[PDB]
């Protein structure tokens, strides 16, 4: 079970390879390797991206938040005269 | 002989790892196909290949006068 001698049992299939040095090692990287990256990236963009987006409208209120508190008090000087 | 033969043939009996092989040179007008042909047990595989590229690395180099006069002997009788 550990060894490639005896994995699993296998019938009825046949595989067809070509030598590295029979192939370009670069083949349609122009025409067919940019589309299915891009395929890659849009199957899976609304399932990550936007709960990311939710942490920066945090991150940003926050610090808003917490320099806006810093700001002086004119209801706290109004009656002090 | 378990050890009396050609090299691969006395590695194919000192672990037992061939159960048959031979050696083929089919030739064409223009073009041919040099190579051995063998069978094996399901894990033995790995060994007979390992022996005969070592076989083959070791004619590539180091060709000793007396195995080479030995094969033209061979060569000779089942030629003729
Ligand atoms: C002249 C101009 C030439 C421009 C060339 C651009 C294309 C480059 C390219 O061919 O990339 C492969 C890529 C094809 O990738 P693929 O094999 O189909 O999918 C698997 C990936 O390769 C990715 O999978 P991978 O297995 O092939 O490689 C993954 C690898 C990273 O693989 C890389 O590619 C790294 C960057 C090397 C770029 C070399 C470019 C050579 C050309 O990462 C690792 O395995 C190691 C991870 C270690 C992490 C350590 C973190 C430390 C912190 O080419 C493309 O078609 C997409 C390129 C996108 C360009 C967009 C441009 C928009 C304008």
């Amino acid at each position: 079970g550990r060894e490639f001698g005896n994995l699993t049992r296998m019938r009825h299939v046949i595989s067809y390879s070509l030598s590295p040095f029979e192939q370009r090692a670069y083949p349609h990287v122009f025409t067919k390797g940019i589309p299915n990256v891009l395929r890659r990236i849009r199957e899976s963009f609304f399932r990550v991206v936007p709960q990311f987006v939710v942490f920066y409208l945090i991150y940003t209120w926050g610090t808003e938040e917490f320099e806006r508190s810093k700001r002086k008090n004119p209801a706290a000087y109004e009656n002090d005269k | 002989g378990v050890h009396l033969s050609s090299p691969l043939a006395s590695g194919a009996v000192a672990n037992k790892l061939c159960q048959s092989f031979q050696t083929f040179s089919i030739c064409y007008a223009e073009t041919g196909l040099l190579g051995a042909h063998f069978v094996c047990d399901r894990m033995k595989i790995d060994d007979m290949m390992f022996v005969l590229q070592g076989q083959w690395m070791r004619l590539c180099t180091s060709a000793t006068e007396s195995e080479v006069a030995r094969g033209k002997n061979i060569l000779r009788n089942a030629l003729v």
